[PDB]
DNA sequence: ATCAATATCCACCTGCAGATACTACCAAAAGTGTATTTGGAAACTGCTCCATCAAAAGGCATGTTCAGCTGGATTCCAGCTGAACATGCCTTTTGATGGAGCAGTTTCCAAATACACTTTTGGTAGTATCTGCAGGTGGATATTGAT
DNA sequence: ATCAATATCCACCTGCAGATACTACCAAAAGTGTATTTGGAAACTGCTCCATCAAAAGGCATGTTCAGCTGGAATCCAGCTGAACATGCCTTTTGATGGAGCAGTTTCCAAATACACTTTTGGTAGTATCTGCAGGTGGATATTGAT
C-alpha cells in the first residue's frame, strides 16, 4: 500500500519525499513534509488544469496546448502573480490594445 | 535496451491522472505536459527553498510539514494560499490517521 | 574539408519587419524610425547577457555543447525563469 | 480609385492578428546566426543543442513584446501613439534594466 | 516690498538639502501608529521590537523615495515638472507592482 | 487619522530627497495608498514570521527576512 | 593548535569559520578544503575594496570615521558596487545629490 | 558565566583588521560596521547559494573551489569577478604551498 | 547697472555619545592525529544528435512612391500650487516603573535515521494502429472608406 | 444612407504528425520491519526591553492669502511614417552524411567524513579613559531678486 493512497492522493508521496532528501534543504525531513507538499502540488496543477481546460474549450479544442496554459494563468489574477516572472514557452500574449489607439 | 539511458523521470502520469479528473475528455499536448511539468518542478523548489530557510532563520535541523506549510502561506497568494493550506493539512491528516 | 565561415553582422538578421511584428504582438500601433537600430541595441544586450551566464554553465561542466538547460539555468538566475524546455 | 486602407487600419489589423497567434516573429536562420556569432565572440568551438537555440528565442521575444508594452505605455504617457526611442529608454530605466 | 522667493526656488534648496542628510524624514510615531495598525489586522495582541519598526521606517522610506525619482522621471517625460498621480501609477505598472 | 498621520510635509520631505520639485495636490492621497500597500505586503510577510517562530513579538530578522524576500533587502539590522 | 588556515591562506578572514559555515549551510552534501579558503579570500577582498572607496569617503567629507552614509556614496559612485549592491538599501544612507537638468532655474 | 550568553558572532572583528590595512587612520561607527556585516552575509549566501545550484546541476555531492569560482563568475561584475578569482586562486594556492 | 535681504560658508569651540582600551572568564570552536569511507577523475567506447551539404520553391523582405495625419512648435490664459506667516496642537523626550515574553536550561519521548530485505513500479523500448486539427477550399457575411 | 472593394467568417474537408495503445523488460524506487538515536516540545523562570505614563518644551504641522507660472487647450503645418506594389532572394523544408562529444560503464585512490583528544579564541561582561564631530558662535561673502 502506497503513501500516496494512504494520504489520498494521485501525486507521488514517495518521490517529492526523496526529492526533498536529494536536494539538501535541511538535515532532516518530517514524514508530513512530502505529504503536505505532494497535496500542494497536486492542488495547484489541478487548478491550472482546470482553467486551461476551459480555455481549451472555449476555443473549440479538446486538446490543451500551451496557449491554453498561458490563457488560463494570465486570466486569472493569482496564478498571474504566481507565474508573474515565468515565461510560458508558445503562450502569446492576451488580446489586448489600449483605447486612445482605437479609432472614432 | 542500449546500454540503458539512465531514467528521466518527470511528473507526466501524475498530472495526467489529475487532468482526467477535472476535464474527463480533454487531452494534453506534450509540449503543454512539458510547460507543466516545469510548472511542477519550479513550484516544487520555491516551496522547498522557502522552508529550508525558516528552517534555518529558526536553528531547526528539521523540515516538518509546519515549515512547508508557513513557505506555501509566504510563497502562494490570498486563495491559492488558503487552498492549498487546507488540502495539505487534510492530506496529512488522512496520512498520520491510518496505521 | 573543414568549414565555419566567418559570423559577421548578424545582428542585421533581426529585420525592420519582423521588429515591426514584435512591437504588435507589443500592442504597438506606430513606430519611429529609429526605433529598430535601438530594438537591436537592445536585443543584443539581452542575449550577451544570457549567453554568458549560459556558456558558463557549460564551462563549468567540462562540456562543448551549450545544451538547453544551459540556457533554462541561465535564464532562472536572471529572473527570466522559462518553462516549456525542460529542468 | 484603387481601394487604400487609411493610415493605422492596417496596424490595428496586424495588433489584433498576432495577438491571436502565438508562433515566432523572427525568422529561425538569422536569430541562429545572431546566438551563434555572440556565443563565439565569448568562447570558440561551443556547438548548440538546437533546443537550446530555441531555448533563446522564445526567451528573446518573450522579453521583447513585454518590453514594448512597457514602451508603448510609455508614449500614450506624453499624448503619442507612436513609440520613440526615449520610450524603450525611460521602460528600461524604471525596471531597473538602466540606471 | 517685502522680501520673496520665486516659485520654486525654496523647493530646489530643500532638493539640495535632503540630498545631503539621511535622517528619516517622516515624524517617528505617527508611523509607529501606522505600522501597528496594520498588523493587527495579520495578527493581534503584537509587540515590535523598537528596531523592528526602525527597520520597515528604513525600508518605506528608501522604498518611496526611489519610487519618487521614477515618478519625476515619468513626469519629466510627458513635458511637466509636477508629480502627479499618473506618473506614480506608470512608475508602478512598470516596476511590474501592478503589472 | 494613522495612514492620515503620515502627513503632507512629510510626503513633500521625501519627494525632496527624490528630486522632485513640484508637486501636485492629489500626490499626497495616492502617495499613502502606496505606501500603505507596501507596508501590507512587507509586515504580513514578516508577521508571519513570527507566528512560525510561537512570538508575540516582531523582531528586526522578521521584518528583514520579509524584506529580503519581497526584494527588498535591507543592510543594517541583522544584529 | 599549530597553524590558523587563514594564515596559512595568507588571510585576515577566518577560514574555518567560512567552511564550518558551509556545512551547516545545507549547501552541498560536502564541501572541499580549498572551497572556504577560496570563498574566504573572496570576501575579505570585496571587503576591502568597498572600506577602501568608503574610507575615501570620509577623507572626502573632512571626516575620520566611517558613517553609513559613506559606504552609499562608496557603493552608488561605483559602477560595479551598485551593481552588485542594485537590490539591497544601506540604512541611513540617504541618496547621491542629484537634480534632473530641466528642473534648474532659468 | 556562560548563561544569558548565547554566542552572537559576527564578521566585524575581521572586517576591522582588514580596515586598517587599507585605511588605519580611519575609523568606523558601529551602524556602519552592522552595514558591513549584512554585506558579508548577504555575498556569502549568494556566492554560496550559486555554489550550491550548480553542484546540484551537475550532479555532485561536494561544494569544491570550482564552484566557488564559476559562482564568483555568475554574480560579480566583470572587473570585480576577475580581482575576485584572481585573490581566490591565491589564497587557494599560498595554503597549498603552506605546511 | 544698483543694492538689499537672506542664505550659506568657514573657523573656531566644546560637551558628550560612543568609541576605545584593559582584564577576566569560558564554552564552543577550531586545530591535530588516527581509522575508514567513497565521489567522482581516468580510461574506454557505444550511440545520439550536431554540423554540414544539397537542392527545390515561394513566403516574405527590400525598396520605392505617395500623401494622411501625427508630432512638434507656438501661443495663450485660468487656476493650482509654492511661498510666507500666524497660530497652536501633538510629537518628542525623558526618566522611571511594572511586567510580558524572549531566551536559557534541563528533561524525555515521539519521531527520525540507519539498515536489511522484499516487493512494486515508472520509464523505456519496441512495434503498430488511432484521431484532433492545421491548412486548404469556396462561398456567405462584416468592415471599411469613397461619395 | 449607398455602393464596392476587401477582410473575415465558417463550414467543409483531408493529410498526417503526433498522440495513443500493447507488449516486454528491469533497475531503481518504494514499502515493510526492526534496532538505535535524538531533535526539539514541554515546563519552569530570570532579566531584558517593551508599553505606558508624566510633563514640559516647542517644533512643526495646519489654515489662509495671494499671485506666479505651469499645464493643457487650441491652432498650424511640414514631413515622417504607413500602405501598397513590384521583384526576387534567402529562408524554409526535406533528406542524407560522417563523426564529435556526450554519456554509460567499470576501475580505483586522493580527499572527504567520522571521532577523539588538546588547545585556542572570539564573544561577553565589568570597569575606566578617551575623542570625533554635532551643534552653537560669529562674522564674511554669495545668492537671489527688487529696481
Ligand atoms: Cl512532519
Ligand atoms: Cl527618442
Ligand atoms: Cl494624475
Ligand atoms: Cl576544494
Ligand atoms: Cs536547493
Ligand atoms: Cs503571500
Ligand atoms: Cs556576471
Ligand atoms: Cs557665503
Ligand atoms: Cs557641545
Ligand atoms: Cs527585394
Ligand atoms: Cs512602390
Ligand atoms: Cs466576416
Ligand atoms: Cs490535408
Ligand atoms: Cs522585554
Ligand atoms: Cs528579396
Ligand atoms: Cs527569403
Ligand atoms: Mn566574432
Ligand atoms: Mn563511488
Ligand atoms: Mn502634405
Ligand atoms: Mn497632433
Ligand atoms: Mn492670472
Ligand atoms: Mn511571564
Ligand atoms: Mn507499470
Ligand atoms: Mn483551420
Ligand atoms: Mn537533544
Ligand atoms: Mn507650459
Ligand atoms: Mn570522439
Ligand atoms: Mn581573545
Ligand atoms: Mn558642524
Amino acid at each position: 500500500k502506497t503513501r500516496s493512497s494512504r494520504a489520498g492522493l494521485q501525486f507521488p508521496v514517495g518521490r517529492v519525499h526523496r526529492l526533498l532528501r536529494k536536494g539538501n534543504y535541511a538535515e532532516r525531513v518530517g514524514a508530513g513534509a512530502p505529504v503536505y507538499l505532494a497535496a500542494v502540488l497536486e492542488y495547484l496543477t489541478a487548478e491550472i488544469l482546470e482553467l486551461a481546460g476551459n480555455a481549451a474549450r472555449d476555443n473549440k479544442k479538446t486538446r490543451i496546448i500551451p496557449r491554453h496554459l498561458q490563457l488560463a494563468v494570465r486570466n486569472d489574477e493569482e496564478l498571474n502573480k504566481l507565474l508573474g516572472r515565468v515565461t510560458i514557452a508558445q503562450g502569446g500574449v492576451l488580446p489586448n490594445i489600449q483605447s486612445v489607439l482605437l479609432p472614432k | 535496451k542500449k546500454r540503458r539511458k539512465t531514467r528521466k523521470e518527470s511528473y507526466a502520469i501524475y498530472v495526467y491522472k489529475v487532468l482526467k479528473q477535472v476535464h474527463p475528455d480533454t487531452g494534453i499536448s506534450s509540449k503543454a505536459m512539458s510547460i507543466m511539468n516545469s510548472f511542477v518542478n519550479d513550484v516544487f523548489e520555491r516551496i522547498a527553498g522557502e522552508a529550508s530557510r525558516l528552517a534555518h532563520y529558526n536553528k531547526r535541523s528539521t523540515i516538518t510539514s509546519r515549515e512547508i506549510q508557513t513557505a506555501v502561506r509566504l510563497l502562494l497568494p490570498g486563495e491559492l494560499a488558503k487552498h492549498a493550506v487546507s488540502e495539505g493539512t487534510k492530506a496529512v491528516t488522512k496520512y498520520t490517521s491510518a496505521k | 574539408k573543414r568549414h565555419r565561415k566567418v559570423l559577421r553582422d548578424n545582428i542585421q538578421g533581426i529585420t525592420k519587419p519582423a521588429i515591426r511584428r514584435l512591437a504588435r504582438r507589443g500592442g504597438v500601433k506606430r513606430i519611429s524610425g529609429l526605433i529598430y537600430e535601438e530594438t537591436r541595441g537592445v536585443l543584443k544586450v539581452f542575449l550577451e547577457n544570457v549567453i554568458r551566464d549560459a556558456v558558463t554553465y557549460t564551462e563549468h561542466a567540462k562540456r562543448k555543447t551549450v545544451t538547453a538547460m544551459d540556457v533554462v539555468y541561465a535564464l532562472k538566475r536572471q529572473g527570466r525563469t522559462l518553462y516549456g524546455f525542460g529542468g | 480609385k484603387p481601394h487604400r486602407y487609411r493610415p493605422g487600419t492596417v496596424a490595428l489589423r496586424e495588433i489584433r492578428r498576432y495577438q491571436k497567434s502565438t508562433e515566432l516573429l523572427i525568422r529561425k536562420l538569422p536569430f541562429q546566426r545572431l546566438v551563434r556569432e555572440i556565443a563565439q565572440d565569448f568562447k570558440t568551438d561551443l556547438r548548440f543543442q538546437s533546443s537550446a537555440v530555441m531555448a533563446l528565442q522564445e526567451a528573446s521575444e518573450a522579453y521583447l513584446v513585454a518590453l514594448f508594452e512597457d514602451t508603448n505605455l510609455c508614449a500614450i504617457h506624453a499624448k503619442r501613439v507612436t513609440i520613440m526611442p526615449k520610450d524603450i529608454q525611460l521602460a528600461r530605466r524604471i525596471r531597473g534594466e538602466r540606471a
